[PDB]
């Protein structure tokens, strides 16, 4: 039990963003400002309930057409929160309302905190081509939004979950790239390979779930949770790769990832983290220091479906050598866009890659979580160490230890909130690697140190002395702690006698 | 007279301008090329009107044979048309800046385009905006320190009210006259925002790839 | 071009 800045919003949080020392709250109906120091409540933007209307247009404020004959009231669930700083600083919120529509924030000045005064609608009506819809953004089912500076233009890597709801004229797709129009005033698509979509005919079918999204090597990265073939009855987890064009997708390529146990397959990611190693796991998985790790959560599948089974693992993919893996050449062609029977299958940027063999690792942790359900992961580096902030489904936080050759006692280990840890994530690095950690919960947001939780939790003098250096902890005579707390002065990292 | 705005068309609609710095050599950029197919794409010579309404007495359609990508830090592309173009009273060629040289801040500098204007009803005539060679210290200063500027680029602002290049003009130039001559020196690139009143254009700076375009053009 | 005139200017 701690007493850590916190902050309660009044609806459940779905997206975190840090920017000039306040933290941006994506949230049903509000976008909320905190303070970094303390997370005190800034200010706030009330993004909903929203009226929609199949007359009334997106990006219209039909407040009017309450009292209807064919309106409806919804919730705007927010699906993507993104700070844009290479135009006039602003701020991208996507919800799932008036068909995924997006809409900018402009912040005056010297107010971060103004998220009120200056608001910009992403719409602009379609004259030549109304068939295709690029200001409709974001799916209610399920979305990832990866925003980046490509060939001078903002670019936007969208992968959306799809169902069998036809709408005309505002369709959605499944993975594409847009990019802002200069006049900040709409998207657009460049070519008909700006959009990789499912066959209407598995739509329904084949489900789709984009659980990760990041940018490395200018590469863009896209992580999954579909099924191993279309006609299988089993899920797989995927990870996509396509070249960082604005013109469209190039190269697009999937192969699967596998978390093994010494065998036992941890099929389904729940969540993912992408940062540098630390200088003892460097070495320990042949990387450098300057080398991108992909650290994956990863959960055994409940038979024949997508959920999980409360059983994880956790192993690190170094990008290096995943694309080693995509460049190694067997290979099938991309079923759920061509038929799986068609011209371009039968052949060998213009064709779709699916990769036959999956890329495996060992879990990291050792079986250590194979009794727990894992969603959330966020890595950092202590000194030669890499330490693993970890979110449970029981709304457990723990901070530990990840070492290619055996697991550690978690040093942070605590019950956050009765919610599970939700795997939006936020590590802040201030000078020489002693920050913080932004851990949601439900409708709570927490700031836990990176340094650890204390000392006082520690038992015994075992567990006091496995503990990491940065957290400064020894034993005195019967408790655990700091060297300048130590009443009696017999304080050792060295020695247990049989206290 | 300004016979050297070129119109690059990608699937029979105006996507970028261009400047003819050689009679089969047509300097752009990067952004303007979606397809890797030359087939897609067309250029049109010794229009005013983007659609070339008044003057099939003088354009000159032309198919793309070759695409020539500079340097990785510019966005520059040298064009080759699979004809040359013939050279008459509204078709010439624009003088590029030597590879050693510059023009000091407060020069007087024209950019062209057929691109965005902001206006309810564009005629589809040629525009001009007027803008004044600014030096990278004060360029960096106007645009608030969000961008560092390289040797490879060229700022250009208007005074007081807000005008410059936007979607449509990428490609075009940044004309000013250097040593008794007009002369293409700069290379309309996509912006942080189009003409923000006080805010000035970041173009890319053809006299510093002046020495990779003659390694090119000079065939 | 935003803020511009025909070109003849
Ligand atoms: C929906 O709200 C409207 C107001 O925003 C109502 O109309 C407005 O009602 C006012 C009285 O509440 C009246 O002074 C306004 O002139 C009128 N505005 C317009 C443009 O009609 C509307 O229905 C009205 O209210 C009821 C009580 C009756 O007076 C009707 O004749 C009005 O149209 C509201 N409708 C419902 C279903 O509540």
């Amino acid at each position: 039990k701690y007493q850590l800045p916190n902050f309660t919003a009044e609806t459940p949080i779905q997206n975190v963003i840090l920017h000039e020392h306040h933290i941006f709250l994506g949230a049903t109906n509000y976008i909320y400002v905190l303070n970094e120091e303390d997370l005190q409540k800034v200010a706030e933007y009330k993004t909903g309930p929203v009226l929609e209307h199949p007359d009334c247009f997106p990006c219209q404020d039909c407040s009017s057409k309450a009292n209807l004959s064919g309106g409806v009231w919804k919730d705007n669930i927010n699906m993507a929160l993104v700070v844009d700083t290479y135009y006039d600083d602003q701020l991208i919120s996507c919800g799932s309302v008036n068909r995924g529509t997006c809409q900018r924030h402009v912040f005056p000045h010297n107010h971060t905190a103004d998220i009120q005064s200056e608001v910009h609608c992403i719409f602009s009506p379609q004259i030549e081509e109304p068939s295709q819809c690029p200001d409709c953004v974001v799916s209610a089912l399920g979305a990832k939004v990866l925003s980046s500076v490509k060939d001078r233009f903002i670019n936007f890597f969208v992968g959306n979950t799809i169902n069998s709801s036809y709408f005309p004229d505002h369709p959605l797709h499944s993975i594409s790239v847009r990019r802002l129009k200069e006049t900040k005033d709409g998207f657009m698509f460049l070519t008909d390979q700006s959009y990789i979509d499912v066959l209407p005919e598995f739509r329904d079918s084949y489900p789709i779930k984009y659980v990760h999204a990041f940018e490395s090597n200018n590469f863009i990265y896209f992580l999954t949770v579909q099924r191993e073939t279309l006609d299988a009855q089993t899920f797989h987890t995927r990870i996509i790769r396509f070249c960082s064009i604005n013109s469209g997708l190039h190269s697009y390529m999937e192969m699967p990832l596998e978390c093994i146990l010494t065998k036992e397959v941890f099929n389904i990611l729940q969540a993912a983290y992408v940062s540098k190693p630390g200088a003892q796991l460097a070495r320990q998985i042949g990387a450098s220091l300057n080398d991108d790790i992909l650290f994956g959560v990863f959960a055994q599948s409940k038979p024949d479906s997508a959920e999980p089974m409360d059983r994880s693992a956790m192993c690190a993919f170094p990008i290096k050598y995943v694309n080693d893996f995509f460049n190694k050449i067997n290979v099938r062609c991309l079923q759920h866009f061509y038929g799986p029977n068609h011209e371009h299958c039968f052949n060998r940027d213009e064709y779709r890659t699916e990769f036959t063999t999956a890329l495996q690792r060992v879990d990291l942790f050792m079986g250590q979580f194979s009794e727990v359900l894992l969603t959330s992961i966020s890595t950092f580096i202590k000194g030669d160490l890499t330490i693993a902030n970890l979110g449970t489904s029981e709304g457990r936080f723990m901070q530990v230890v990840v070492s290619r050759s055996g697991p550690s006692t978690p040093h942070v280990n605590f019950l956050l909130d009765s919610h599970p840890v939700s795997p939006e994530v936020i590590v802040e690095h201030t000078l020489n690697q002693n920050g913080y950690t932004l851990v949601i919960t439900g409708k709570k947001i927490t700031k836990i140190p990176l340094n650890g939780l204390g000392c006082r939790h520690f038992q015994s003098c075992s567990q006091c002395l496995s503990a990491p250096p940065f957290v400064q902890c020894g034993w005195c005579h019967d408790k655990c702690v700091r060297s300048e707390e130590c009443l009696s002065g017999t304080w050792t990292q060295q020695i247990c006698l049989p206290a | 007279n300004i016979g050297w705005m070129v119109s690059l068309r990608y699937r029979n609609k105006h996507i970028c301008g261009g400047s003819l710095i050689k009679e089969s050599w047509v300097l752009t950029a990067r952004q303007c090329f979606p397809s890797r197919d030359l087939k897609d794409y067309e250029a049109w010579l010794g229009i005013h009107d983007v659609h070339g309404r008044g003057d099939e007495k003088c354009k000159q359609v032309l198919n793309v044979s070759q695409l020539v990508y500079g340097p990785e830090g510019s966005d520059l592309v040298l064009m080759k048309l699979a004809r040359p173009a013939v050279l008459d009273d509204f078709v010439s060629t624009i003088d590029l800046p030597n590879y050693g040289s510059t023009i000091p801040e407060k020069t007087s500098c024209s950019v062209y385009g057929w691109g965005y204007t902001g206006l309810i009803n564009y005629d589809g005539l040629l525009r001009v905006a007027h803008l004044y060679i600014m030096g990278n210290e004060k360029c960096s200063q106007h645009h608030r320190g969000k961008v560092t500027l390289n040797e490879s680029e060229i700022c250009a602002g208007a005074e007081k009210i807000g005008s410059g290049p936007c979607e449509g003009d990428y490609g075009g130039p940044l004309v000013c006259e250097q040593h008794k001559m007009r002369m293409v020196l700069g290379v309309i690139v996509p912006g942080r925002g189009c003409a923000i009143p006080n805010r000035p254009g970041i173009f890319v700076r053809v006299a510093y790839y002046a020495k990779w375009i003659h390694k090119i053009i000079l065939t | 071009i935003v803020g511009g005139y025909p070109w003849w200017m």
